[PDB]
């Protein structure tokens, strides 16, 4: 698994491959990793399939019962959910999550759970097993508020070098902009990414 | 760590007559779920009116099929070119097994052929040399399945006299060799039904005093 | 360690011409002792016959349980419980320890009173059903009765044909396990009577 | 007793009317990493047989090295090196299969699953396999690791039997070994898009195919996939 | 382990039980009696681990005794017997298993007929015309089964098992210190004080 | 189950004849006796192969002796020949349970139990294999010395009847071999199918059994 | 050997008719593709005794919640019912499922695994014969297929399996379910392994087998 | 396991061997001597592994024996001890080590002295009053700590093995057949042939 | 550990960091991990240090012997010489060696021997622990034939992003200059690498 998310001038974008392997075997070459748990709070899971489905269904669950009691729940809001079932069953999960969504005061916001289930708010944050490769490529040329093209084009170029050295990770790129403007999906062919 | 040992299924069967003798197996050759072919000869023409086949690990049934054949090659060479009887060769098997007591040879052998009498003769052998002469014997994969039915179709076992009150038991007769050929197929249609190493084709080899002759069938291929 | 492999023991079900037949060994050992020539291992619960392998404490325990439900079923339903319904009873029975299972190998074997129709069923321990047309094998020959079942077996054979058919499908297969034999019962089962014969088979 | 660290994936082959083929990817995987992409895994051995060799590559250049000696050794005191006494595809096979074997029972193996491909002298087919427990087996159709699940199941349709190798053209088969590579590149997660194709026909001979691409390939439906279940967008 | 024998005849059932105790390198009592009256016409035998062994029969005991008083009746062996195997058949899959084999000799009042039924640990009841526990039926079954008659008197019973003493005194390992010897008979249960040279 | 036991009139030898591969039985009809020369017998028990090739070649050694020494070996020779081979292959796996059972004019009848442990014992009974116990049995609670060939032939087949018939891993047939100073006496083999049934109605035991 | 594959106006599952005990065909036609509702049908792969319980535990719940709700009955719910409880047992529960059906919303197809994870596709495979269908339908699939061109890719999905897989063998059984009309089950609809006429009769003459003792039974009250 | 038991006094040794050769569930013979003589004037009882037992003792009288002749002398007590400690040191540390425990009683026809030596498969030499291998010492010490004089006769010596006998026969797990006891004296080596009842 | 060598216009340069550790303790901060076996073929060293060393050792004692009989060994010829060690004692060493020298026919070359103890020859090859990290980076920014300063630059850039990244390495850039010209010795410290 190969997954990302960036903060941008006008927003955020989550970014995954879309290889499912159990073994050497790929069980699915075209899986949607990048999950909606809110209208504009999206996140991408890596780790046990069957551990982070669970996990998204419950906090999509909570993030609807808070919507329906309190309203809109900010991006942190839905990243406390994520951290507190992560956390406390740690024993019992193998799940690496990124949290991403769009708030109207914050602006984009990107918080990563990794495998312990603590919390940490970034810039930009990268996950998955195919993430090592791209350690020194994302750091070198991420810069902070790039435009909406610039950003799709550092998602593209790092997922695809992640993609390349990764066995794990492959398929189409699938991206999910979120800006003041809406939800966009984005997808990415090899025919395109390969040759970058 | 590396295992040594492997399983490509299959199963034969060797049935003795009265002046002749079969040695049938199937042409499947597996591992694990995988089909690795079709049509892989498993019992082989040896020479001196003698047919073998080891089923079990492939690549130790070779071996041991290459060592034996080699060993009637140097058996003429050092003995004026005598035929090599086959409770001789029965014999010399035993010492080729023996010889890897601590590393076996992962095989269940039988050889088929005519003892010196002319009487058709079937012997079968342990893994590790125990061998004896047979009227028949199954080996390998379905052995389970065959040698139940073979007990009761060829030494007519559990059957008796009918209205002598099971006293009489059913006289105990020589198979023509058509009866045999019947018999082997019958074993191998149910074997292919009920064991999933077994199908693909049977393959049959028949000793006698004239020579070995083939015969090829079909089997079920799932 | 195996508790399938510890009392050992053979059961086999098979349908002819407007009847079943299923029949049993007689052996309970303790590993390599044999301990009683005289432990059947086929029960009936009205005009339902079931045959139980595997661990003898749990064979005799299951008997207990399905003659208690097949009881009370019959209070309740005001009729004998069905071939196909007791097959239903027994598979629920058994997934119902799925994860503290009974290590049995059950049989089924009847006429439909209504319909008239010969019914055998087989399960694993956990209640899986395997529906068969021809045959049921179970117990520790059961690769052996497979083989025999499979070669002899024939459809449409009539009572006494049939009988003669199970009863060496049985004895041969039994004569090539260490922990089966030591006598035997078969069952011949018609819409009006049933007919139960002890076989005369090899005691080693 | 040894483990493999760089590895090759499937080699897949079969038999057509008049000779051979047998296709390989160029990829030499350190365990999860796609570590080495200019990787020839097909060893030609004169002009009548190809060796495609999977699993250590390490062992792989041992077992390479081993087959230019023996064309090496074969030339030595032959003057009918190139025409009645040259290396057969059966000869080369017998002695790889012969080191498999020995290694296999010294508990140090060549870890490997090799196919020799080739047209003997008199114009017949060969294709045979073998690999590190010295097991040896000849079909129609051969693949090793992955090929051997996906790939044979597709050659099979086109030659089932021995009676379907002569009905089987050099197009019909070429296209399905490049459909079959294809597949592995789908579903095989230490698979590569580049890959090399070697036919040993009785009359064109040797036809060696360098820096092949699998080409045409079915994405545009992975647009309308959304979720694992519930989400519609 | 220790000897757990049974014997029915024509008009009665012998229960042959070792008098020996052992924990570790130590025979610490060579006149143990490995048995519990359940009622007057039913005696249950029983060997196996070292506090399971008397704490289930007391309380197969308790049991039955508290029946005999609540129906002022006696439970036929058969009844009795079938109460063991399902207390066992319970106690298998439990926390931790009783680990106890028994034997259960009884004279049924009703069918005027000795009965005599070894059940084992796991739940294993069968009723037998002789009957044997541990390693002691590796040898004495063979005997039985050769100078075995179901017409023999209580008297040809005592030297039928003198002789199954004999053996497993000759070809056992473990020195078992003799058995004590009970008859069950239509007059209930007595005791052969004299089996130390009968 | 094999066992050997000395009396009045010389040695009785006899063995049932079933082969397993676990709880599958791969023969019903096998040889557990070797005639090493006719006045030396080796039983055999435990590892098929183990058996046949060292008493086959415990055969070989005992012809090469009176070759040697122009005179027929000694039991007590012949069985430690085997004793230390099995001695040498100690700890490797071997299984085997053997009784060497002769007469010469030094030793008069003579049995030797050699295992692939090393032991070696001299005695006048011994049971081994798997129903050895079973045979036990039956054999210790009706041997005197004073048995006639007639009724000693019968108890050594009764022995091994009772341990086919309790024990899983015996049966097939009974094998019976009587050793004089003329030598070893083959007196035939008895299926355990028939045999069980006409003992069984002859002498009135197996009461355990329908039928 | 179970494959799903959707058509322009609805789903077709397909699967084989072999259950093993190890190495041994238990059952040479038994039938794997079971109905959740009359529109929701599910093939099994894994452990026999957990595929069938599931598979009528959750079409139970469906059919009641079906009653209570006075709607037909939705896959999603099928889907996240097998999750939930699947996922409950830890992978212990050795169900591999592909449900598929349609209902109000359109037609559905989707895989779960013992663990409780799910996947969404056009075509689909699990079982031993996974990887030799998957191959067939990697080869053959395109978008937009009429319902006898996806019956016919999913037919030769399973017929991959049958050859070249020895845990899958005997018969196709298949299942179409499309937007418009009623579900239709076709059971064996192909019959490539009939068993050839044996060469012999072993109808024994009767009195062969030695009875001891014969008795009549009391099956009456 | 197997009894090994020795025992010094005024002028003999006296060494008492249990008669059980055991293997699984039978006793095999009931009539073994554990012993071998090395000389005319030293004798080695031996118990341990099965093969290893004898294998080692006839080893140990083969390599005497041919001292004897090279010779044409008996090697003292003490020297033939240190002997077979030094085969013991050896195997304990070769590739597959003899597990066998030798008690060595011998009469110093030199010194005109009895001396018992017990030495351990390890090459554990040391030269005692009164010694024992296995489980036996567990109780013979402490009976012979309390009843042992080194004045005492032949006579005395053999009532006190008879004491270490009924006391291992009480308390002892397994039945080991009875002993046969074997006296080194002056003139040579005699056995008791009469130890059943004495 | 992280180590890389690149061919370029003039020839090639071998990289490596300077840290050695056993477990999380720092055992040497100022290793040497550039290796020479002849006058202009080095090697850097990864894995065992025990291992790598007894190798080098062996190698150069090869070459030295080579040189005394044959003339100057090529590149490829040393490579060969590690190869057969690494191969023929797989079972015993945990030696990644990545082999380069300066022939004045075959100009620069650079061989890498994995574990297994494979030969690949490369226009570039990256090794050690923090290698992973760069795969991204050192793929998007390697050409072919560029100048001393430029693979200078190519090679602080790389080693700098791995030691940000692995733990495992550390300390000072060592760089060895390979070309017609001899043999150069580059040193470059924290205070200048880590804020590139
Ligand atoms: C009386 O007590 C009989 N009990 C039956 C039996 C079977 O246990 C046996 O010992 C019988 C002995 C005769 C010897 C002469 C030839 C016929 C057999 N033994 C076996 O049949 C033997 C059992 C056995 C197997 C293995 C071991 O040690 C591991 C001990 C005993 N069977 C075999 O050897 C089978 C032959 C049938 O294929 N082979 C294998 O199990 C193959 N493995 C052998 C071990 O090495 C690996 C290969 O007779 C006594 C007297
Ligand atoms: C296509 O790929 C078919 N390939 C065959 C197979 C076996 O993979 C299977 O999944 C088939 C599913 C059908 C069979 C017919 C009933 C409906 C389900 N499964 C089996 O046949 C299954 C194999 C299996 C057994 C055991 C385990 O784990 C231990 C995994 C798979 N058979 C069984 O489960 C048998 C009963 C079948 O008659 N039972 C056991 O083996 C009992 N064990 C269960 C676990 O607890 C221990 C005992 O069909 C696919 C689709
Ligand atoms: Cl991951
Ligand atoms: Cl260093
Ligand atoms: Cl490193
Ligand atoms: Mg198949
Ligand atoms: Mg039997
Ligand atoms: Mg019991
Ligand atoms: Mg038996
Ligand atoms: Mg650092």
């Amino acid at each position: 698994t190969s997954i990302m998310a960036v903060t941008f001038k006008d927003g955020v974008i989550l970014g995954a491959d879309s290889r499912t392997t159990t073994g050497a075997y790929i069980a699915n070459r075209v899986t949607d990793k990048l999950t909606r748990v809110h209208d504009k709070i999206w996140c991408c899971r890596s780790g046990s399939a069957a551990d982070t489905q669970a996990i998204a269904d419950i906090v999509q669950y909570h993030l609807e019962l808070y919507t329906s009691q309190y309203g809109t729940p900010s991006t942190e809001t839905a990243a406390s959910v994520f951290k507190e079932l992560c956390y406390e069953n740690k024993d019992n999960l193998t799940a690496g999550i990124i949290v991403a969504g769009y708030d109207d005061k914050n602006k984009g916001e990107v918080y990563t759970i990794p495998l312990g289930g603590s919390v940490h708010k970034l810039p930009y944050a990268i996950a998955g097993s195919g993430s090592t490769f791209i350690y020194g490529y994302c750091d070198k040329n991420f810069r902070e508020n790039m435009s909406k093209e610039e950003t799709v084009d550092f998602i593209k170029h790092s997922l695809s070098q992640a993609i390349k050295w990764d066995g794990s990770s492959g398929g189409v790129i699938r991206m999910v902009v979120l800006t003041a403007a809406g939800v966009e999906r984005l997808i990415f062919y090899p025919d395109e990414y390969e040759q970058l | 760590q590396f295992n040594p040992y492997g399983d490509n299924g299959g199963t034969i069967l060797g049935i003795a007559g009265e002046d002749f003798a079969v040695l049938a197996g199937d042409t499947r050759n597996i591992t694990d779920y995988s089909i690795n072919s079709r049509y892989e000869p498993k019992v082989f023409d040896c020479g001196d009116n003698i047919v073998m086949s080891a089923n079990g690990f492939a690549a130790d049934g070779d071996a041991l099929v290459k060592r034996f054949k080699n060993s009637v090659k140097w058996y003429h060479f050092d003995h004026n070119d005598k035929k090599l009887s086959i409770n001789s060769a029965a014999r010399n098997i035993q010492h080729l097994l023996y010889g890897k007591r601590f590393f076996p040879y992962y095989v269940h052998t039988i050889i088929a052929g005519l003892d010196e009498d002319g009487k058709g003769a079937v012997y079968s052998f342990d893994p590790v040399g125990s061998y004896e002469r047979e009227q028949c014997r199954a080996g390998g994969a379905a052995a389970s399945l065959i040698m139940p039915f073979l007990d009761n179709q060829v030494n007519f076992k559990n059957q008796y006299e009918p209205g002598t009150n099971g006293k009489v038991k059913k006289p105990l007769k020589y198979l023509s060799v058509e009866e045999v050929i019947k018999l082997v197929r019958d074993s191998f249609t149910s074997a292919t039904e009920r064991h999933i190493q077994v199908g693909d084709g049977l393959e049959i080899l028949i000793v006698t005093k004239d020579g070995v002759r083939k015969e090829f069938y079909e089997l079920k291929r799932d | 360690s195996d508790p399938s492999s510890i009392n050992g023991g053979i059961v086999v079900a098979m349908t002819g011409k407007d009847c079943v037949a299923i029949a049993c060994d007689l052996r309970l050992g303790s590993q390599s002792l044999g301990v009683s020539n005289k432990f059947e291992k086929i029960f009936h619960y009205g005009h339902v016959f079931l045959g139980i392998t595997g661990l003898a404490t749990d064979v005799t325990t299951l008997n207990e349980m399905f003659r208690y439900k097949t009881n009370l079923y019959k209070l309740k339903e005001e009729r004998a419980i069905e071939p196909e319904t007791f097959t239903q009873l027994v598979s629920s029975s058994l997934y119902e320890r799925r994860f503290g299972p009974y290590f049995v190998g059950p049989v089924v074997a009847g006429i439909n009173s209504k319909s008239g129709k010969p019914f055998i069923a087989g399960f694993d321990l956990i209640g899986c059903i395997d529906e068969a047309k021809d045959f049921i094998v179970s117990g520790t020959a059961s690769d052996q009765l497979f083989g025999m079942c499979e070669s002899l077996y024939e459809p449409n054979l009539e009572p006494e044909d049939l009988f003669e058919t199970i009863s060496q499908a049985l004895l041969n297969a039994a004569d090539r396990d260490a922990l089966s034999g030591w006598g035997a019962v078969v069952y011949i089962i018609k819409k009006d009577e049933v007919v139960k014969r002890y076989l005369k088979m090899r005691q080693d | 007793t040894q483990q493999p660290i760089v590895t090759g994936t499937s080699v897949i082959s079969m038999k057509y009317d008049n000779g051979v083929i047998i296709a390989a990817d160029n990829l030499g995987s350190y365990g999860s990493l796609l570590r080495f992409n200019g990787v020839e895994r097909l060893i030609p051995v004169g002009d009548n047989t190809v060796v495609g060799i999977s699993g250590d590559i390490s062992d792989m250049q041992h077992i390479e090295r081993l087959l230019k000696d023996l064309v090496t050794e074969n030339a030595y005191d032959n003057p009918l090196a190139d025409a009645e006494e040259a290396l057969e595809p059966s000869y080369i096979f017998e002695y790889l299969a012969t080191v498999m074997y020995q290694r296999r029972s010294k508990m140090n193996p060549l870890w490997n699953a090799i196919i020799v491909a080739g047209v003997q002298s008199n114009g017949d087919q060969f294709l045979r396999y073998v690999n590190l427990l010295g097991v040896t087996y000849s079909s129609p159709t051969l693949a090793t690791g992955f090929g051997a699940h996906m790939a044979n199941p597709l050659l099979r349709k086109v030659v089932d039997r021995e009676s379907d190798i002569p009905k089987t053209t050099v197009q019909v088969a070429e296209e399905a070994i490049v459909n079959a590579m294809r597949v592995l590149y789908y579903r095989d997660a230490r698979s590569s898009r580049n890959f090399s194709l070697a036919i040993i026909d009785k009359n064109t001979g040797l036809t060696f195919k360098k820096n092949l691409q699998v080409e045409n390939m079915k994405w545009d439906f992975a647009k309308d996939i959304k979720g694992y279940g519930t989400q519609k967008i | 382990m220790d000897i757990i024998l049974g014997i029915r005849v024509q008009d009665s059932v012998i229960l042959a039980s070792s008098k020996a105790v052992t924990r570790g390198i130590s025979v610490l009592k060579d006149s143990d009696d490995k048995t519990r009256q359940l009622s007057p016409h039913t005696l249950m035998s029983f060997a196996g681990e070292a506090g399971d062994t008397v704490q289930f029969a007391e309380y197969i005991q308790a049991n039955i005794q508290l029946y005999s008083i609540r129906e002022d009746y006696e439970l036929s062996p058969q009844a009795v017997s079938s109460f063991v195997r399902q207390e066992l058949a319970k106690s298998i899959r439990s926390r931790r298993p009783y680990q106890v084999n028994v034997l259960i000799g009884g004279y049924d009042k009703k069918k005027n007929k000795p009965e005599l039924y070894q059940i084992d640990y796991l739940g294993t009841k069968v009723e037998l015309p002789y009957g044997a526990h541990g390693y002691s039926g590796f040898y004495t079954f063979s005997l039985l089964d050769h100078h075995y008659r179901p017409d023999m008197t209580t008297e040809e019973g005592l030297d039928l098992l003198k002789l199954c003493v004999q053996e497993l005194e000759k070809r056992m390992p473990m020195d078992f210190k003799g058995v004590i010897v009970k008859i069950v008979d239509k007059d209930g249960i007595r005791q052969v004080d004299d089996f130390q040279a009968q | 189950t094999t066992l050997a036991f000395r009396f009045q009139g010389g040695i009785i030898v006899a063995v049932d004849s079933r082969a397993t591969a676990g709880n599958w039985v791969a023969s019903q009809t096998v040889k557990k006796v070797i005639e090493i020369n006719p006045f030396l017998l080796g039983t055999m028990a435990g590892g098929a192969a183990d058996c046949q090739f060292w008493e086959t070649w415990l055969g070989s050694q005992c012809r090469l002796h009176e070759l040697r020494e122009k005179e027929r070996i000694s039991v007590a020779a012949a069985s430690k020949i085997l004793s230390n081979l099995v001695y040498q292959y100690k700890g490797a796996g071997l299984s085997m349970g053997t009784m060497i059972c002769g007469y010469t004019r030094k030793e008069g009848p003579t049995i030797y139990y050699v295992d692939s442990d090393g032991t070696r014992l001299k005695g006048d009974i011994f049971c081994v294999g798997s129903g050895q116990t079973f045979a036990y049995g039956v054999l210790d609670s009706n041997y005197k010395w004073d048995l006639s060939v007639e009724d000693a032939l019968y108890l050594g087949k009764r022995s091994i009847l009772a341990a086919a018939h309790r024990d899983a891993y015996s049966g097939g047939s009974v094998n019976l071999y009587h050793v004089t100073e003329d030598g070893w006496i083959y007196h035939g083999n008895h299926d355990v199918g028939e045999l069980f049934w006409k003992v069984k109605e002859e002498e009135g035991s197996f009461n355990n059994v329908i039928g | 050997t179970i494959v799903g594959v959707k058509f322009n106006n609805g789903v077709v599952i397909a699967a084989d008719t072999r259950s093993t005990q190890g190495p041994i065909v238990a059952d040479k036609n038994c039938a794997k593709l079971h109905r959740i509702s009359p529109k929701i049908w599910c093939a099994g792969a894994g452990t026999a005794a957990d595929t069938e319980a599931v598979t009528q535990l959750i079409g139970s719940n469906i059919e009641l919640h079906s009653l209570y709700t006075s709607r037909e009955p939705r896959v999603v719910s099928a889907l996240q019912m097998l999750k939930q409880h699947l996922f409950k047992y830890q992978g212990h529960i050795g169900a591999y499922l592909i449900v598929a059906g349609v209902d109000p919303t359109g037609s559905h197809l989707f895989s779960i695994h013992a663990h409780g994870s799910t996947d969404v596709g056009y075509y689909l495979s699990l079982g031993s014969g996974s990887l030799a269908a998957m191959a067939v339908l990697e080869s053959h699939w395109k978008q937009d297929l009429t319902k006898e061109e996806a019956i016919k890719l999913a037919s030769d999905a399973i017929q991959a399996g049958i050859w070249n897989d020895l845990g899958s063998g005997s018969n196709v059984d298949v299942c179409v379910m499309e937007i418009g009309k009623d579900a239709e089950y076709l059971r064996n609809y192909l019959t490539p392994n009939v068993r050839e006429e044996k060469q012999k009769s072993y109808k024994f003459p009767r009195g062969t087998t030695a009875v001891l003792k014969e008795s009549i039974v009391n099956i009456c009250d």
